[PDB]
This record gives structure tokens, C-alpha cells and sequence, in this order.
RNA sequence: GUGUAGUAUCUG
RNA sequence: CAGAUACUGACACAGUCCCUUU
């Protein structure tokens, strides 16, 4: 007895989620990428509404998914990495109102497996490589360009791998027109398996790896490795170049910290706490998300926690070293797995578990009531949540 | 010799193979499959009310040392 | 002592918590009505008569090389990504014929002695008859 | 080559650069030495493709004229996942008629 | 040891190589004293035989990774045996030489080297000052060339003689040449180590230092410059003061480094230095004549320099000096100039460029025609005759023709040249069907059997464009032309008569062929019993294409006669002539029956010779394939309870190739094979069930997908007792079935099988068992997952996966 | 007709 | 340790010399 599988209703799961200008013109449009399923939809900026465009089916599971543009460009393109053990790199097509391939290339084999590229890809800021890495020993790196025909191109990959090393996250070093830098979170474990007494299992700190792309001998060494004091589950990456300075914010557990590679200082400061928790006080406190409005005049930073609360980062500096980060409360809204900050005062949130949401900015949050934290004070901060008073809901799907 | 390709891959054993690398090799693949499918890590974080955040930092700080120290 | 035979197999990719065989629009017939935990309900339907089972797997095998996933991957690999597919035949590509070039669609057509419309019309009719 | 158990296959990575194959086995399987059903391209190595060993035939080392192939059981079986098929041993029964046949 | 070290030396290649095998791995039981000291002085025997040498070192081979500790003592008296080994001009004879110095290298250590053969360094002989560098090179290659750097960084630094610059530089020259690619990683490190010797005071290491410089340039062709950059000054402000053998050095070190340059570094100096590389076109040397020539080639190479300024300069004077009727004396020059005229044309134009040498085939030499006339034929074969206009094409046309016409000696370039030329143009040359056409009749009657192949070969190649040409008339009047020249006696000319034949019969229909089939077939039977490997091989090729679509002219009384005739034809020699005598016989039993056609295939199985049993059995598949599976099958099956046993394998190893021929269409006639495979995998010779488990493999691999594993798991029950085998081939046929049934039936079945006996108190089974696991291992790693079994806990270590008893 | 690996059985 | 007789791997057959330089 035959069967035959046909559809009613489309998942719905939010898992990934990035924006930019995929069409062309000075629009923004928003690429959510369900399970299985890729999805495209804008936003009306007159009256708010969301309208959807394409819902095509990929037939494989995403496990990463990144947006790019290459230099002196206007149309963005995206990089996924899935569970096919290839990498693919998509383009929209506004005449036939669908996608289209572009680059293919294999290396390796198929499934969900240790050593497999495809978990963690990264992406030049200025658009020049990319590197897509395993959870172990399977680093590997593209070098993207252009040529006289004005299409993409891809080189050989170049390996980078380390055997006994496990990556939390890789994130892309913003450099102003130098050689690519990539910064990965390895932890060795050699040692962790010869001494049966298990002392070593503890006391192992994990390091921020630096890795350094020679774009003149086509080859990728490590340069720096430095030990931290306590775990971290992901990073932020900071606008450098020319617009604000280089470097990293590490979102350890109950702390914030920011490390930069040569000579200078580490800022650490205690993530503020809700008033009057009823909870045990015995749990850490750890960020899920974050976002980045990088703008010419000035450039901010967002997280959530647990609880769901949004907090507005800002670093203060005078030419290079950064001297002490600004904490502050913005909002309170159900937690989510990403979201994307959107021109004209936009803000897109997709919670993990429910409705989705669609907020506008009235205010930017100057010269308000509650004050600022910062790490120049020393020594457990307190805040006192409230309504929302500086967002409002017009939408929800 | 058939046994080049072999030898390049992680998790191959031999005939001198203890038990207790065979299975730390078991549950880290398992533990590196978690995060891989989006339901199999759904259905953990609606199992305990947690966040897939936590859940995902728990799965990689238990990769370290499972199955205990060795013997 | 006495074990059970396997008639079927398949891999939807996502887990499902639900089963249920009910009718779904007045004058349908028995489906197979499931939920995902992601938020899709799908029907397993079977067939009627044995001449459109041959013309199914036949459109289904051709746009298994005809129209290669978006991401790249075997996708009878992805439906025995755990065990052998067995007597199912997937919906969602055949529906996908819908969404191509004209020549492709020709081209494609043009094996079985059959017009685009002609396809599309039966793909659209099994779809509104059991729900 | 199957047939004989002494030459090394390479497994370094993928690339570019297509292998080509010559007139005296034009379609052959790289691993299978098969006669049916060509399926995907074969990609090789930067390191075996530099100067004198470029567009050289992967099996035997002659002048290639025609693209490679893998069967279409190598793609089911997915083992063109494994890098370069191009041979870096010159062999033993290739390597000595020649001086069998110098006298 | 004495007796069968001269029982190889010496004896029948059966003996030899039964008596190979106990000097092996029996190394270190003598030790590296007693066998080398015996083994050394014989090759120490002045004037040994070629095939002597070989064979005393392929011994090496197999007994140096035996002792990896016990080669240090006389490391020295070993190689000085080996240096003048890898220096001969045979290309097999270095290959013995350098891939066995670095095995003794990666066993061995560098302590002992460098101890020993520093002091080989000033010696006055050149011989072993050129031998040297490579020594170090071949070692250098192994062991990792990052180790070797800081010895190297003094070598050429030492103030004793210019002997160990030279040297050193040396080295690192051949580094770069043997090495490729691989030094890009640390180019920088080693250029600054020889950078030091461009301005040395002394016209004896410079040069070595710019080939050096040029070596390491060529090696990264597309990437580094930028550690190229404090060595242009010395390379650039030394050319003007250099004057003789010096300053061709600096030219070819000069030549390979304007590629790596941007679109401004190349194209300013590109002119500075081509005021040298004009006045340099006159010398009364060679050697430096063709290195100018390819730093010209080089320049033109690039994406800075442009057109109309390249046009206005080089070519005047390239074009005065260089064409000339001395050139064709050495054969360098030639293939220089040949290479390096393609470059001009592929840049600034293809007309401009062959308009100059159209007017000069007219000419009384021959040598000067053969060097232009390839040169044309690549300039044409690249880009094309979009460009060409109409005086230019006749002239090109006049002068091939002229050119063709007058020939003198046996070149195989006119032939290349005439039909590149014909092919571009396409269908510009109907006003010269007929003059060609009549010379290469003419040239073909009355000849001394020396250019009728020719003409025959031309026509071949020509074939295609009269089609488009709309002259079928000369076609069919050539290819009734070509009937009567069957009968000639000397080979070469009736296969290349065959060849034309058949070009003319596939560019042509088959019912429009002005001589019938019908006189043709029986006159073409009689070919195929000659045991010249050239006739048949472009015979058959002919009978076949007339068998595929000629078919339906001829009645089936006369293909018995070529069903006989094809049986002696198996009996040849290259595999060329054997793949399609096979495709034959399935080409023909569509039109006349896959009975008594098959019937004469199976008789063939008994002729006691493993080439011809394969090869009907290969006929056999093919003809079951191209008609229908099931009309053959029980004629096949009933072939197999004769006692005898090749026959009884024949059936066996058809039903592989049956069976791999047909892929999806296996899922009907699964169930027929199963009473027969179910005996074979039975406790009878090893040839049945080797054979037997390919027949599963591809069985399995055919119905992959299609849910037909009922059967296939019942199959599963006899592949896994033929495991615990010894044979390589037995063994490797069952791993391979396994391998085939584990994506058809899935691992979970695999699984249970394999971990059975992982753990078992014994080592020969764990040592395949654990095989077995990591071949299922290896594929399909993710599906494992929801397969592996449960283990309870033991006192203290946490066994059980928890995260999956969870429940919603 | 020859060469290049591998395997089985009787006898000394 | 050797001899003899059978067998397997669609094994290959002047293969040609393509930085060896003055
Ligand atoms: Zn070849
Ligand atoms: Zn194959
Ligand atoms: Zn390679």
C-alpha cells in the first residue's frame, strides 16, 4: 500500500533571522529561515504590516545562516551553511520572484557529524573571505572576490585545523583595509583524558584564539592565545576601522568583558540584577542574543537575558583604548533567539516560542529618569523593571 | 593498504580498544548531533523550562570529560 | 517468538506528537492527519486507482534530477536519513512542479506525452479531494 | 587503480581545478574502473596541479583530452567525499617492463 | 642469504620472485652490518648491466623500514653509491634514487647527516659540488623544510671560499625546483637568505643567486610580492653594468617577477627595461638568444601592458631579426619561438600577426615552411577566422595548398595544420571543394605507399565540413573511389582506407552511401583475420556502426558467419578492440535474436584462458541487457549443473554484470537469482563465493531506495560465515558486498551483526570485527545515533544517555 | 606469445 | 626450503621519455 504526503499548514519555527538590502533598491528586507523552510518578508514602513514574498523549501536541516555584501556594492547575498556538507551562496531575484544558485563547492561528507564543517560560519564586515568551521579540528576558509565579469568568485579552501580543540563561537574582527582577522573560543582536552584522577577536567580556562589570513602568502596562521578567567557562550563583534575601535564583547556569566589583541586594558562589568528577585540566588545570569545599529553619527549595542530584558550597550573612548562600558535598561519583552534592528526606527522580534512581534522606536532613550551603570564604580547592581514607555505594538504574526 | 582512509578519521578504533574511550566517542557524538537538529533541541528545552541558550551552553560545557574519569 | 513486519518508512525531519485518522471536509475520505512540533500539520492520503501511482513516481523520480534542491542533497539520502523510505512518495516536490521555467516545464513534461496544464490539473485535483 | 595493491591515492582536498582523463581510458571510473553511468565531476589539489603536472590524465599520467567522471555508484556510496583520486605512486608493474624490455 | 641474493640476481622472474619474498622482512634479523656489506660491493662492480641495477635496488625498497636506528654508522660509504644514481639522464633512473633518499632520510636523523657531509662542501671536483644540492633537496623534502632553515641561514654566509655560498645557493635553488608550491609559506624567510649574493665581488655567485631568485619566483607563480621587495633594486640597478653571460642570468630572474606585479609596477617597468631587451634581439649566442625571447613571451604575459603601444614597439623588430633561415638548426630555439609568437596574436590581434607570415610559405626550404606552418596552425586552432577577411583567407588558402603539394619528408604536421585551417573556416571555403579535393586524389593515385595515408587521414579529417558545405557528390564520388583500394597489401594504407570509410559512412546516411552495404559487408568479412593490431582496430569499429543502423539491408543468413568470426577476435590483444567486439554481438542479436546468438557464447566458455572467459561473459551480460532480462534468463540459469567449473563461474560472474547493467530493473527478477545465490554461498572453492558476493553487492546497489529488503535480508544470513577468510580477493569481495547491502538495507541491521562479538576474549576475530565497525563507522555517522544500544551503569562512571528519557 | 601482483592442492 | 598441477584481480603489451644542461 502506497502513500502519498501532501501539506496543509507551514512551520512556523523561527530559528535564524537577518536583514539587509536583498533586492536592490533602498529597501530592507528581512530573510527568516524556518527548520526546513527559507522565507522572505518585508515590512510596510507606512503602516507597519508584514507581507510575504517567497516560502521555497530547501529539503535539509540550516545550521547556520549569514548575509554579505562585497565592497563598493549594492545588493547583498547569502551564505548558508547546512547540513548537506556543502556551502552555498544565494541570490534574490526580483524579476522571477525567486532565488538563485550561484556557488557550490564540497568538502566533506554528509550528516551531522563531529568532524564536519557547517555549524559556525562568519563573514568578512568588508567582504573580502569567509570562513566556515567545524565543531573540531575542521576549520576552513574561502577567500571571496570579483572579477572583470562582475560575478562572484570562490578559491581554494585553505585548512586551518588543530586537533584536540573544541569552538564555542566564531565571529569576523572588523579591520580597516588590512589582512582578515577571525576569533574563535577553543578549549584543549588532551590532558583532560590522562590523568584518572580528574583534577584536570577542572582548573582548563578556554582562550580567545586570534586568527591571522595572509592575503600576500595564501596561507592562515594563529597568532594570538591568551587564557580567561571564566567560560563564555558567544561574542559580539565591534564597528572598527575608521568608525570606533577593534576588538570583541565577550558575554561571560554574570559579567561583560572586552579584550582587544596588542596593549590594552579589560573592562569588566557585573550585569545588573532585577530588584527583589524570588528566585534562588544561586543561578547565573547569561545574555541570549544581541544586535548592532551601527550609524555614521553614532553606534549602539543590544542584548537580553533570560528574563527578557533588553539593555543598551555603549563604549566610551578617545582614539583607540576603551576606557569603560555604559550599561542601560531599555525595554522588557519575551525572550527571543534574534533580532534585527531595522532602519526608520524599526525593531523586529522573533520569539522563540509563541507570536512574533514588531516594535517602533519613538524615543532613542536620552536623558531619562533611571540612571547608567558603568565599571568605574566599584563593587551586585539593582534595577527596577517598568511598562515599556518607549516602544509600541503594531503588529503581530 | 586499505587502511589510510581509516586511520585520518577520529572515533576509528583497533583491536587494543578499552571501553571507555568507545564510549566517551558514543556520547560525544550524541552530544555534537543535539544541537545539530532544531526538534531534538525544542523538545529538550519544553522537556526542563529552560532556554535554548542554556541548554546549548550545558550540552558544550558537559563535552569536556563525560563518562566520568578514566580509569 | 513472533515479530511484526514493517510496512512503511519514512523521515519527515521533524518530531511529531500527534496521530489521527479523520475525515476533513464534508464528502472526503480517511486521512492520516499528523502535527509537527514546529507547527505543521501534514495528511498522509494513499492512492485510488493504479494508474496514477505509476504517472506519480515517475514525476517524482524526474524532478528528483530535473529540479535539485536549493541547498544541494540527495533527497532520497535526506528521507533514509535513519531507515529505507518505503512505500511513500513525496508531495512537496511534485506540488514544486508548478515553479519553474516554461522549458523546463516542457521538457520535463514532454516524457510522459502530457501537457504542463495536464499535469498541474490532476496535481491540483488529488490535493482537493481529500481535503 | 584496484587492481593493483600498491598505489597510493593522494586525499589531500578538493579545488578548482577539473582532472582530465587520455584517449587510452576515456571513461573509466577513477576508483571503480567502471563503464557506466558517469555521474559527477572530479576536482583535485592545488598540490597536483603546478606546471608539469597539469592537464595530465589521473590514473595513468598521459596527455588528458576528456573530463573525469565518478559512477553512479561512487555517488550513492559518497565516496567522492574524500579529496583528490589523482595517484602519486608510479607503480611496480608500470615502472619495470621497462627495464624488462630495455635488453 | 648468499644463495638467494644470486638466485635474483640470476635466475628465471617466476624463481625471482618466489625467492624475493624471505629477504623482505628478514632485515634486522641479519642485521645492517652482514647484508649491506654484502649486498654494497657488488653494486660497487665497475660497468653493471641496466637491468642489474634495478633490481639491486628495489631491494632497498623493501628492507629499509626494518632498520631505522642501524643506517647511521656509514651514511656517507652508503651514499656514495646513491649521488651519482639520481644524475643519469633516464627519467626511471633518478625516480630509484630520489625515492629512496628520502626514505632513509624519514628514517634517519639529521644529526648524522649534516656530521658526515659537511665536509663535502670545498671540494675542488664538480661533479659532487653539483650533486649536493640535490642531496639536500631530496632530504629537504621530507623531514619538513622549516627544520632546515636555520642551518641553511649560514651555509652561504661563511667567509672561508665563495664554495659554500655557491653551494648553499644551490641548494636552495634546487629546493625551489623539486619542492613547487610548498615554500610559499615561508618565502619571506628565505629570500633574505640569499638576498645578500646579487651584490657580491665576484662574477661566479651573482648568477647562481639570480637563478635562485627566479627559481623561488617561478614556484609562487600567482602570490608573493610583497616578499620580493627589497630585491629590486639589486636585480634592477645591475643590468646596465653587467655585460656577457652575467646579464642573462639577471634577464630570466628579471622575466618571472613582471607577472607578479600590480597594473602600474609592471607597466612603468616594463619600458625601462624594454629599452635592454630591444637591443639585446642581436648576439652571436644562443643559449642568451632564447632567454630574451622567453622574458618577451613573459612580458607580453600580462594584464599591464596594452595594445597599441606593444603593437608600435616590439613588433618591428621582433619581426626583423628573428625570422630568419638559421633558427630550424637547434631545436630549443625553435620550440621557443614557436611558443612565444601564440602570445602576440592571443593579445593584439590574430590578423595582425598572421598577415606577416601568410606571404612566406612560398619558400624552397622545407624546415622554414615546418616552423611556420605550426605556428599558424596554433595561432588558428585558439581564437578562430572571425577576423579574417577575404584577401588574407585566399592567400592563407594558396599558400597550405601550395605547401601541402610540394612535400619531401615524413612530417605529421601538415596533415594537423590543413585540417585546423578547414575546420576554422568553416563554411567560407566552397570555392575550394573541388581543387582540394582533386589534389588529394591525385596525390593518392600512383604514390609509394607513403602518402595514400596520408590523403586518407586528410579526407578523414575533412569529412565533417563538406556536409555543411552542401558537396555530398564528392563524398559519394570519393567514397566509390575508396571501394577498390580494399585490396592493398600493406597494412598502414588499408587502415587508414578503413578509417576513411568510416568517416564517410558516419557523415553520411546510411541509405543514401553510393556503394550498397549489400557489397560491401561481404567484401569487408575477410578484413578481420589479419594480426596487424591497426586494421582491426579501426575494422571493427566500422562493422559495428554498420551493424547499429545498417541492419535492416541485410538478412540474417550472413551474420552467422560474422557471430563465428568475432569469437577469434577476443583473442586479442588491446582492450580497444575487445570493448567493442563485446558492444558487437549486442548491437547485432537486436535485429536477429538472443537465441542462437547466445547459444555460440556459451560454448565459449571453455577455452582454458581467463582474457577470453571474461570477455564472453561481458558478451553474455550485454546481450541479456539490450534485448530483455527475462527472455535469457533460464537459458542462463540452466547453464550451471555441468561438472564443470569455469562454465559454472561463467553464469556466476554474469549475473554481476547483468545485474549492474540493468540498476533499477533489478526489482523483478530479485527473486529469481535468490535459489541460486542461496548454494553458491555454500562450502565450495573460494572462486564461487568471491564471485557471489560482487553478484549481492551490485544486486543490493541496484534496488537501493525501493524497499526491497525482505529479500535482502535473508541474502544477509549467508555473506556474514564467508568473513573469517585469509585471501585478499575473498575478503575483498565480502567487504565490499557488506558495504553495498549496508545502504540498502541500513546500518541498524548492521549494528546487531557487528556487536556481537566486539569484545571477544580472542584477537584475529576482534581484529575483524573491528574492521567491520569502522567501515560502518566511517559512513553514516549521524544515523548511528538512535541505533546504539543501552549499558548500564558500573561503580563509578555515568553510562547511560538521560537527556533521551525525557517525557512531554 | 610474453610480464605484474595474489591464491589453492599433491610430492620431495 | 623446493618441485609440479590447477586458479583469481574487464591486470597491463617499442610503454618514450614532456626544467638534463653547457
Ligand atoms: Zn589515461
Ligand atoms: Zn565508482
Ligand atoms: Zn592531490
Amino acid at each position: 500500500m502506497f502513500l502519498y504526503n501532501l501539506t496543509l499548514q507551514r512551520a512556523t519555527g523561527i530559528s535564524f533571522a537577518i536583514h539587509g538590502n536583498f533586492s536592490g533598491t533602498k529597501q530592507q528586507e528581512i530573510v527568516v529561515s524556518r527548520g526546513k523552510i527559507l522565507e522572505l518578508l518585508r515590512p510596510d514602513p507606512n503602516t507597519g504590516k508584514v507581507h510575504t514574498l517567497l516560502t521555497v523549501e530547501v529539503f535539509g536541516v540550516i545550521r547556520s545562516l549569514m548575509a554579505f555584501r562585497l565592497t563598493g556594492g549594492t545588493k547583498d547575498y547569502i551564505v548558508v551553511g547546512s547540513d548537506s556538507g556543502r556551502i552555498v551562496i544565494l541570490e534574490y531575484q526580483p524579476s522571477k520572484n525567486m532565488f538563485e544558485k550561484i556557488h557550490q563547492e564540497t568538502f566533506g561528507k554528509s550528516g551531522c557529524r563531529r568532524i564536519v564543517p557547517g555549524q559556525f560560519l562568519a563573514v568578512d564586515p568588508k567582504g573580502r573571505a569567509v570562513m566556515i568551521s567545524a565543531i573540531e579540528k575542521q576549520k576552513l576558509v574561502y577567500i571571496l572576490n570579483r572579477d572583470a565579469a562582475a560575478r562572484l568568485t570562490i578559491s581554494s579552501p585553505l585548512e586551518a585545523h588543530k586537533a584536540n580543540t573544541l569552538v564555542y563561537h566564531v565571529v569576523g574582527v572588523d579591520v580597516g583595509f588590512e589582512n582578515p582577522m577571525f576569533a574563535c573560543l577553543e578549549m584543549d582536552y588532551e590532558e583532560a583524558d590522562n590523568d584518572p584522577t580528574g583534577e584536570a577536567a577542572a582548573n582548563t580556562q578556554q582562550t580567545l584564539t586570534f586568527y591571522e589570513l595572509d592575503l600576500g602568502l595564501n596561507h592562515v596562521v594563529r597568532k594570538y592565545s591568551e587564557p580567561l578567567e571564566e567560560h563564555g557562550n558567544f561574542l559580539i563583534t565591534v564597528p572598527g576601522g575608521s568608525d570606533g575601535p577593534s576588538g570583541v564583547l565577550i558575554c561571560s556569566e554574570n559579567y561583560i568583558t572586552y579584550k582587544n589583541f596588542g596593549d590594552q586594558p579589560d573592562i569588566r562589568c557585573p550585569i545588573p540584577r532585577r530588584r527583589n528577585d524570588l528566585d534562588d540566588p544561586e543561578r547565573g545570569m547569561i545574555f541570549v542574543c544581541s544586535a548592532t545599529h551601527k550609524t555614521k553619527s553614532m553606534f549602539f549595542f543590544l542584548a537580553q537575558t533570560e528574563q527578557g530584558d533588553i539593555f543598551k550597550i555603549t563604549l566610551e573612548t578617545d582614539e583607540d583604548m576603551v576606557t569603560e562600558i555604559r550599561l542601560k535598561y531599555f525595554d522588557t519583552v519575551p525572550v527571543a533567539a534574534a533580532m534585527c534592528v531595522l532602519k526608520t526606527g524599526f525593531l523586529f522580534v522573533a520569539s522563540e516560542f509563541g507570536n512574533h512581534y514588531l516594535y517602533q522606536i519613538a524615543h532613542l532613550g536620552d536623558d531619562d529618569e533611571e540612571p547608567e551603570f558603568s565599571s568605574a564604580m566599584p563593587l551586585t547592581f539593582f534595577f527596577q523593571p517598568r511598562p515599556l514607555k518607549n516602544l509600541v505594538l503594531v503588529d503581530e504574526l | 593498504q586499505l587502511e589510510h582512509l581509516q586511520s585520518k578519521y577520529i572515533g576509528t578504533g583497533h583491536a587494543d580498544t578499552t571501553k571507555w574511550e568507545w564510549l566517551v566517542n558514543q556520547h560525544r557524538d550524541s552530544y555534537c548531533s543535539y544541537m545539530g537538529h532544531f526538534d531534538l533541541l525544542n523538545y529538550f528545552a519544553i522537556a526542563e523550562n529552560e532556554s535554548k541558550a542554556r541548554v546549548r551552553f550545558n550540552l558544550m560545557e558537559k563535552m569536556l570529560q563525560p563518562c566520568g574519569p578514566p580509569a | 517468538s513472533q515479530k511484526a513486519e514493517v510496512i512503511m518508512n519514512y523521515h519527515v525531519g521533524e518530531t511529531v506528537l500527534s496521530l489521527q485518522k479523520t475525515t476533513l471536509i464534508p464528502g472526503g475520505s480517511e486521512s492520516l492527519v499528523y502535527t509537527t512540533l514546529s507547527g505543521g500539520i501534514g495528511i498522509l492520503v494513499p492512492f485510488t486507482s493504479h494508474e496514477d501511482h505509476d504517472f506519480f513516481q515517475h514525476v517524482e523520480m524526474h524532478l528528483r534530477s530535473e529540479h535539485p534542491p536549493l541547498c544541494g542533497r540527495d533527497h532520497l539520502s535526506f528521507r533514509s536519513y535513519y531507515f529505507p523510505v518505503k512505500n511513500v512518495i513525496d508531495g512537496d516536490l511534485c506540488e514544486q512542479f508548478n515553479s519553474m521555467e516554461p522549458n523546463k516545464q516542457k521538457n520535463v513534461s514532454e516524457e510522459l506525452d502530457r501537457t504542463p496544464p495536464e499535469v498541474s490539473k490532476k496535481l491540483e485535483d488529488i490535493r482537493t479531494r481529500y481535503a | 587503480a584496484k587492481h593493483h595493491p600498491d598505489l597510493i591515492f593522494c586525499r589531500k582536498q578538493a579545488g578548482v581545478a577539473i582532472g582530465r582523463l587520455c584517449e587510452k581510458c576515456d571513461g573509466k571510473c577513477v576508483i571503480c574502473d567502471s563503464y557506466v553511468r558517469p555521474c559527477t565531476l572530479v576536482r583535485i589539489c592545488d598540490e597536483c596541479n603546478y606546471g608539469s603536472y597539469q592537464g595530465r590524465c589521473v590514473i595513468c599520467g598521459g596527455p588528458g583530452v576528456s573530463d573525469a567522471y565518478y559512477c553512479k555508484e561512487c555517488t550513492i556510496q559518497e565516496k567522492d567525499r574524500d579529496g583528490c583520486p589523482k595517484i602519486v605512486n608510479l607503480g611496480s608493474s608500470k615502472t619495470d617492463l621497462f627495464y624488462e624490455r630495455k635488453k | 642469504i648468499m644463495k638467494l641474493l644470486l638466485k635474483i640476481k640470476n635466475g628465471t622472474p617466476p624463481m625471482r620472485k618466489a625467492a624475493l619474498r624471505q629477504i623482505t622482512d628478514k632485515a634486522r634479523e641479519f642485521g645492517a652490518g652482514p647484508l649491506f656489506n654484502q649486498i654494497l660491493p657488488l653494486l660497487m662492480s665497475p660497468t653493471l648491466e641496466d637491468q642489474e641495477r634495478h633490481l639491486l635496488v628495489k631491494v632497498i625498497d623493501r628492507i629499509l623500514y626494518k632498520l631505522d636506528d642501524l643506517v647511521r654508522p656509514y651514511v656517507h660509504k652508503i651514499l656514495v653509491v646513491i649521488e651519482p644514481l639520481l644524475i643519469d639522464e633516464d627519467y626511471y633512473a633518478r625516480v630509484e634514487g630520489r625515492e629512496i633518499i628520502s626514505n632513509l632520510a624519514k628514517a634517519a636523523g639529521l644529526a648524522t647527516m649534516i656530521s658526515t657531509m659537511r665536509p663535502d662542501i670545498d671540494n675542488m671536483d664538480e661533479y659532487v659540488r653539483n650533486t649536493t644540492a640535490r642531496a639536500f633537496a631530496v632530504v629537504a623534502s621530507a623531514l619538513g623544510i622549516p627544520s632546515l632553515l636555520p642551518f641553511l641561514k649560514a651555509v652561504c654566509k661563511s667567509k672561508k671560499s665563495w664554495q659554500a655560498r655557491h653551494t648553499g645557493i644551490k641548494i636552495v635553488q634546487q629546493i625551489a625546483i623539486l619542492m613547487g608550491c610548498a615554500i610559499l609559506p615561508h618565502l619571506r624567510s628565505l629570500v633574505e637568505i640569499i638576498e645578500h649574493g646579487l651584490v657580491d665581488e665576484q662574477q661566479e655567485v651573482r648568477t647562481i643567486s639570480a637563478l635562485a631568485i627566479a627559481a623561488l619566483a617561478e614556484a609562487a607563480t600567482p602570490y608573493g610580492i610583497e616578499s620580493f621587495d627589497s630585491v629590486l633594486k639589486p636585480l634592477w640597478k645591475g643590468i646596465r653594468q653587467h655585460r656577457g653571460k652575467g646579464l642573462a642570468a639577471f634577464l630570466k630572474a628579471i622575466g618571472y617577477l613582471i607577472p607578479l606585479m600590480d597594473a602600474e609596477y609592471a607597466n612603468y617597468y616594463t619600458r625601462e627595461v624594454m629599452l635592454i631587451l630591444i637591443r639585446e634581439f642581436q648576439s652571436p649566442d644562443e643559449e642568451m638568444k632564447k632567454i630574451v625571447l622567453k622574458v618577451v613571451k613573459q612580458c607580453c604575459g600580462t594584464d599591464g601592458v596594452e595594445a597599441n603601444y606593444i603593437k608600435t614597439e616590439i613588433l618591428p623588430p621582433f619581426f626583423k631579426h628573428f625570422w630568419q633561415h638559421r633558427m630550424a638548426l637547434d631545436r630549443r630555439n625553435y620550440r621557443q619561438l614557436v611558443d612565444t609568437t601564440v602570445e602576440l596574436a592571443n593579445k593584439v590581434g590574430a590578423a595582425e600577426i598572421i598577415s606577416r607570415i601568410v606571404d612566406d610559405l612560398k619558400d624552397e626550404a622545407e624546415q622554414y615552411r615546418k616552423m611556420v606552418m605550426e605556428t599558424i596552425e596554433k595561432i588558428m586552432g585558439n581564437l578562430g577566422a572571425a577576423d579574417i577577411d577575404h584577401k588574407l583567407e585566399e592567400q592563407l588558402i594558396d599558400g597550405i595548398l601550395y605547401a601541402f603539394q610540394e612535400q619531401t619528408t615524413e612530417d605529421s604536421v601538415m596533415l594537423n595544420g590543413f585540417g585546423t585551417v578547414v575546420n576554422a573556416l568553416g563554411k567560407r571555403v566552397k570555392p575550394y571543394l573541388p581543387q582540394i579535393c582533386g589534389t588529394v586524389l591525385w596525390r593518392l593515385n600512383n604514390k609509394s605507399a607513403k602518402v595514400r595515408q596520408q590523403a586518407a587521414d586528410l579526407i578523414s579529417r575533412t569529412a565533417v565540413v563538406m556536409k555543411t558545405c552542401q558537396e555530398e557528390k564528392l563524398m559519394g564520388h570519393l567514397g566509390v573511389v575508396l571501394y577498390e583500394y580494399l585490396g592493398e597489401e600493406y597494412p598502414e594504407v588499408l587502415g587508414s582506407i578503413l578509417g576513411a570509410l568510416k568517416a564517410i559512412v558516419n557523415v553520411i546516411g546510411m541509405h543514401k552511401m553510393t556503394p550498397p552495404i549489400k557489397d560491401l559487408l561481404p567484401r569487408l568479412t575477410p578484413i578481420l583475420k589479419n594480426r596487424h593490431e591497426k586494421v582491426q582496430e579501426n575494422c571493427i569499429d566500422l562493422v559495428g556502426r554498420i551493424a547499429d543502423r545498417g541492419a535492416e539491408y541485410v538478412s540474417a543468413r550472413e551474420w552467422m558467419r560474422i557471430c563465428f568470426e568475432l569469437l577469434e577476435l577476443l583473442k586479442a590483444h588491446k582492450k580497444a578492440i575487445r570493448r567493442a567486439t563485446v558492444n558487437t554481438f549486442g548491437y547485432i542479436a537486436k535485429a536477429i535474436g538472443p537465441h542462437d546468438v547466445l547459444a555460440t557464447l556459451l560454448n565459449n566458455l571453455k577455452v582454458q584462458e581467463r582474457q577470453n572467459r571474461v570477455c564472453t561473459t561481458v558478451a553474455i551480460a550485454i546481450v541479456a541487457e539490450t534485448c530483455s532480462p527475462f527472455t535469457v534468463l533460464p537459458a542462463l540459469m540452466n547453464e550451471y549443473r555441468v561438472p564443470e567449473l569455469n562454465v559454472q563461474n561463467g553464469v556466476l560472474k554474469s549475473l554481476s554484470f547483468l545485474f549492474e547493467y540493468i540498476g533499477e530493473m533489478g526489482k523483478d527478477y530479485i527473486y529469481a537469482v535468490t535459489p541460486l545465490l542461496e548454494d553458491a554461498l555454500m562450502d565450495r572453492d573460494l572462486v564461487h563465493r568471491q564471485t557471489a558476493s560482487a553478484v549481492v553487492q551490485h544486486m543490493s546497489l541496484g534496488v537501493y531506495g525501493f524497499g526491497c529488503e525482505d529479500s535482502l535480508n535473508h541474502l544477509l544470513n549467508y555473506v556474514w560465515p564467508n568473513v573469517f577468510e585469509t585471501s585478499p580477493h575473498v575478503i575483498q569481495a565480502v567487504m565490499g558486498a557488506l558495504e553495498g547491502l549496508r545502504v540498502a538495507i541500513g546500518p541498524c541491521r548492521m549494528l546487531q551483526y557487528c556487536l556481537q562479538g566486539l569484545f571477544h576474549p580472542a584477537r584475529k576475530v576482534r581484529d575483524v570485527y573491528w574492521k567491520i565497525y569502522n567501515s560502518i563507522y566511517i559512513g553514516s555517522q549521524d544515523a548511528l545515533i538512535a541505533h546504539y544500544p543501552r549499558i548500564y551503569n558500573d561503580d563509578k562512571n555515568t553510562y547511560i544517555r538521560y537527556e533521551l528519557d525525557y517525557i512531554l
